[PDB]
């Protein structure tokens, strides 16, 4: 057809700009989740569960 | 023969993405996590039951004081609830009743919500005469309304069934932006928490990240097996989790560009409605089909606790943004607030 | 009832 | 990924055989119902043939009952359709066509045009 | 006398046997409606008014099997007014709970559209909150009327009516008669014959057989409730008009016999009223089928 | 505490306001109609995105909803109908090409488990091209259907005056191939109940209520606890 061939080429471009992009290693990634976790597990308080003073909910 | 060439070379780029994926994944997040303690037995309990909606609840957003939310829900009805006294601040209705979502501007002065009408509409909570009235209805989309999200009080990223999002100005009402490339019903969406960019997670199993001003989709995610009917940022906005109706969450990394964490477990066979953070995002809470929610350890991906509270399908779960707590929404016509 | 009459 | 690759499929004379072959990936195969669906030139996509997750419940549309048996294969995730007595009318593009949530008996939308869960077809020509 | 202890111990061992099962029924019904069920249905509700109910009518039970063993009062009449006050109020609540829970199926079945909103569990609190307060308007004279006085030796807890004692004491049997019994059993059986002759129609199940099946299911629970009913009230009412019109004995040990089998019977009806209400209650088998897969 | 019990009062108002309307759309009975497009769905009861026609039988008011203005992937959205008390699927019952599709959404929607607790009116649309489709003999269901071959009519079925044969045959073994994908599963919790029916029948909005009442006896009996 013609549309079948237009949605390819779109395809084909996409997948050409999602592959010249800069990916990091998933060691790194993941080292910068846990160390953001670990970072504000203090301010979580569904993680450590505050008195219930500071707790509105109580 | 031109159709078939592009679909070669479709089949190259995704086996380049694939090998490039398969070098940075050096190490999993599951073990470089395996060292660190679990978060224990997260035992969440009902506060606050929000009574009031008298049909299925389909949305819920918290607005950024942590304290009012909004709710959609199928009687044609927002209800926009003080969550602290469970007082009801505002009763909007609707005028179709079919709504699939709602959101909460930062600012706290607008509502959005929507649905089958294909429309998104806008209502102002800061009228002069002191009622809540239509601010904007955003007709443009050809399929029924899946998810919104306020940028501010001028800008709002819809989610559409019919496989596009837009960004939408509200004081001229005309789409500024079709994010296109989606081959599914894109069920939601998350802004980041710069709100440079979103995920939609759709139902083609695959999740995408866009830009809101340049317009494409930078990346595209894949890995889960079914519809993806929810989608939720990390906290720091290089991360992203989905829920899919293939029973698993998945823990996706932008600059990783791949799956880091599949929240699973044999005993789950029901799909993910929603999905959000903690606000370290070391939880990852999901509700389910099976009536409940699960509290997953994002970082481990251990259950780490079970939200058992709810009659009838969970269809929305929501975060305050100073992580106090967490509204669920279901299918039972009622809120519930646990911390 | 009826114990009492 | 989920991936669904159809092969198999060519040119045949009346009344021959074909077997089409799909190859699943990027999903657990035996969790899912499984379709053949397919488009003739000119019509739309008809659905043909779903077995069940483990292979036990098999039902055809009525113009391939007789004629066409589905199989499934979950060990080497492949999907199959034997494909004998074959007439002119059975010319059209095959997909094979995932059912969309693991665990169901409902199978929604593996007719639709853009169905995301279904492959790409192969091509079955009867003719002479 | 021996046969007079023997009929006097067996009186008092079905009196225990009648509170045990009403009691351990009634109580096991409202743990599981508090705990599992949660009321959130109308028919919940008249489940649990209809336990209430059912389980203060068996609570005085102790009291009348004790005062048949010792011949007398031995309580006071504190103690007199409010158990003999309880008798009455609860027989008219849990009487009145079961011709509600009829009204309640007849609106379901006969009136269908019109039972979304009347059947709606707000209602059924009200409802139920004026069933509790219809029923005090017996329940306040009768703890008026309650007395205790000497008589042949013994003290005897008693309805002191106003004079002349014998016409009133006659038209509130007449009364009893009539709107614990007569009405009541004339609103349930129109209302389940109602309901039974419009379900006749209803197509409940695919197939013959299975719908056959479920409606001669339904048949027979409407007929088991009222033939309960029946032969569970209606003796004592009879035996009451016997009492009231014909000059019987009333010492002969087979009359008090039968008399206290009547009472025996009219709380066995509270006794049976959770299996015919709560065991045969498809929503409480599909709970007790979740609780045990 | 003065903008606090202005905030309880104004709470307690938007709840008397919620309970009025909540009690007036418990009124109304929400139906969710099913069809193709050649079905003739629009054209049942005679009365953009999601279209509402509103019909009122015996002073019962019934909203359908005609859900236009969607994609053909319906998956997703018709979760939203979980709490109709019934929907309408019109067939075009002589379009034999499309009628296993029917037949396959009718499917669809009997086993979703957030479809399985709604019964079904099945109407079986175009009765008279259906009738004029077996009496000219061009089109036969055997080339569709092989079972209709071995099919005979059932002893309980109603033939409309002066019907031939062959087109009670077709259409009751059309309402049989319905009947036993309602029948193979979701005894108990929905029924399906079809109907045989023209463009010019006027009585599908009494059919439609004798239906809703049964289906509404149904979930009072279930909600009571007598089925
Ligand atoms: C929910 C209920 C509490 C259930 C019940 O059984 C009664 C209620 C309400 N309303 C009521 N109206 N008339 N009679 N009644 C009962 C009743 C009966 C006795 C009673 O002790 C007060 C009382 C009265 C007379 C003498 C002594 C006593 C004290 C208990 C020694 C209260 C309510």
């Amino acid at each position: 057809n013609t549309a079948s061939i237009a949605q390819a080429r779109k395809l084909v471009e996409q997948l050409k700009m999602e592959a010249n992009i800069d990916r990091i290693k998933v060691s790194k990634a993941a080292a910068d989740l846990m160390a953001y976790c670990e970072a504000h597990a203090k301010e979580d308080p569904l993680l450590t569960p505050v008195p219930a003073s500071e707790n509105p909910f109580r | 023969s031109e159709l078939d060439q592009l679909r070669q070379e479709a089949e190259q780029l995704k086996n380049q993405i694939r090998d490039a994926r398969k070098a940075c994944a050096d190490a999993t997040l599951s073990q470089i996590t395996n060292n660190i303690d679990p978060v224990g037995r997260i035992q969440m309990r009902t506060r606050r039951t929000l009574r009031g909606h008298l049909a299925k609840i389909y949305a819920m957003h918290w607005g950024t004081d942590s304290r009012l939310l909004v709710s959609a829900s199928q009687d044609g009805k927002l209800i926009i609830w003080d969550s602290y006294t469970t007082n009801k601040v505002h009763a909007i209705p609707l005028r179709s009743s079919w709504v699939m979502t709602c959101a909460y501007a930062p600012s706290g002065n607008y509502v959005a919500c929507g649905g089958l009408d294909n429309i998104c509409s806008i209502y102002n909570l800061k009228t002069r005469e002191g009622n809540v009235r239509v601010s904007r209805e955003l007709a443009g989309h050809t399929g029924y309304l899946s998810c919104c999200r306020f940028l501010d009080d001028n800008q709002i990223v819809t989610s559409s069934g019919d496989t596009t999002c837009a960004l939408w100005d509200i004081e001229t009402g005309q789409q500024t932006t079709t994010f296109t490339g989606h081959t599914g019903d894109v069920m939601s969406l998350s802004l980041a928490p710069d709100t440079r960019l979103f995920v939609s997670g759709a139902c083609d199993a695959s999740a995408k990240l866009w830009d809101v001003r340049e317009g494409m989709c930078r990346q595209t995610f894949t890995g889960h097996e079914s519809d993806i009917n929810a989608i939720c940022f990390f906290p720091n906005g290089n991360a992203f989790a989905t829920g899919s109706d293939d029973a698993t969450c998945r823990l996706f990394d932008l600059r990783a560009d791949q799956e880091l964490m599949t929240y699973s477990h044999d005993n789950i066979i029901c799909g993910i409605t929603s999905v959000s953070f903690s606000k370290s995002g070391r939880l990852l809470l999901a509700g389910y089909d099976d009536f409940n929610c699960n509290v997953w350890d994002a970082l481990k991906a251990d259950r780490a606790g079970v939200l058992a509270g709810h009659d009838n399908r969970v269809s929305c779960l929501g975060v305050t943004d100073d992580g106090m707590a967490v509204a669920t929404g279901s299918w039972d016509s009622f809120l519930k607030i646990w911390n | 009832y009826x114990g009492f009459x | 990924q989920v991936q669904l690759q159809e092969s198999g499929g060519g040119l045949v004379q009346p009344g021959g055989s074909l077997r089409l072959s799909c190859a699943a990936s990027g999903f657990t195969f035996s969790n899912y119902k499984m379709n053949w669906v397919r488009q003739a030139p000119g019509k739309g996509l008809e659905w043909v043939s779903d077995i069940s997750q483990s292979g036990a419940s098999i039902s055809y549309t009525g113009s391939v009952k007789g004629r066409f048996t589905i199989s499934r294969d979950n060990a080497k995730n492949t999907l199959y359709l034997q494909m004998n007595s074959l007439k002119p009318e059975d010319t059209a593009v095959y997909y094979c066509a995932r059912c969309p949530a693991p665990f169901t008996r409902d199978c929604f939308d593996v007719t639709s045009t853009t169905y995301a869960y279904r492959g790409q077809g192969t091509q079955v020509t009867v003719s002479s | 006398s021996a046969s007079s202890l023997a009929l006097a111990i067996a009186i008092t061992a079905l009196y225990s046997a009648v509170c045990a099962v009403g009691l351990l029924g009634n109580v096991l019904v409202m743990f599981g409606i508090v705990r599992y069920t949660k009321m959130k249905t109308a028919t919940n509700i008249y489940i649990f008014n209809l336990a209430l109910a059912d389980a203060l009518a068996t609570s005085t039970l102790p009291f009348q099997s004790a005062k048949y063993l010792m011949e007398t009062w031995p309580f006071g009449e504190l103690l007199c007014k409010a158990v003999l006050s309880i008798d009455y109020y609860n027989m008219f609540t849990s009487i009145f709970t079961l011709t509600m829970m009829s009204v309640d199926r007849y609106i379901a079945v006969c009136h269908p559209v019109k039972a979304l909103d009347f059947r709606t569990p707000a209602k059924a609190k009200l409802i139920n909150i004026c069933i509790w307060v219809l029923a005090s308007g017996v329940g306040v004279p009768i703890m008026v009327m309650a007395v205790t006085r000497p008589r042949d030796g013994a003290v005897v807890c008693m309805l002191q009516f106003p004079s002349p004692s014998w016409y009133w004491d006659t038209v509130t049997k007449i009364c009893v008669f009539l709107f614990a019994f007569v009405v009541p059993i004339l609103i349930i059986t129109v209302c389940y014959g109602l309901m039974l002759l419009r379900l006749r129609s209803v197509r409940l199940l695919s197939g013959s057989k299975e719908k056959d099946r479920s409606l001669r299911r339904i048949t027979r629970m409407v007929l088991v409730v009222v033939g309960a009913f029946v032969v569970c009230w209606a003796p004592i009412h009879i035996f009451v008009i016997v009492w009231t019109l014909v000059d019987i004995d009333r010492r002969d040990p087979l009359v008090v016999a039968a008399l206290h089998l009547c009472i025996a019977l009219g709380y066995a009806n509270s006794s049976l009223n959770p299996v015919l209400y709560a065991f045969l209650d498809e929503n409480f088998k599909r709970c007790f089928r979740q609780l045990c897969r | 505490s003065a903008e606090d019990k202005a905030a309880v009062e104004r709470s307690k108002m938007i709840d008397r306001n919620l309970r009025e309307d909540g009690e007036k759309a418990a009124r109304e009975v929400k139906l969710l109609l099913l069809g193709a497009d050649n079905s003739g769905k629009s054209t049942i009861v005679k009365q953009s995105g999601i279209f509402e026609t509103k019909f009122q039988v015996d002073k019962v008011n019934f909203h359908m909803f005609d859900v236009g203005g969607q994609r053909d992937e319906r998956r997703k959205w018709i979760q939203c109908f979980n709490d109709v008390t019934a929907i309408i699927f019109v067939v075009d019952s002589s379009d034999y090409n499309r009628l296993q599709e029917a037949l396959n959404l009718f499917k669809s929607i009997w086993n979703n488990r957030w479809l399985r607790t709604i019964s079904v009116i099945l109407f079986l649309n175009k009765q008279d091209l259906l009738a004029e489709k077996v009496l000219a003999g061009k089109s036969k269901i055997e080339d569709y259907f092989p079972e209709f071959a071995r099919y005979t009519t059932p002893e309980d079925a109603t033939p409309e005056p002066g019907e031939d044969p062959r087109v009670t045959r077709a259409k009751y073994f059309i309402r049989d191939e319905f009947l036993r994908i309602s029948t193979a599963s979701g005894d108990g919790r929905h029924y399906c109940y079809p109907h045989f029916t023209c463009a010019v029948d006027t009585e599908n909005a009494r059919r439609i209520f004798n239906d809703v009442t049964d289906i509404i006896i149904k979930m009072n009996l279930r909600d009571c606890g007598l089925f």
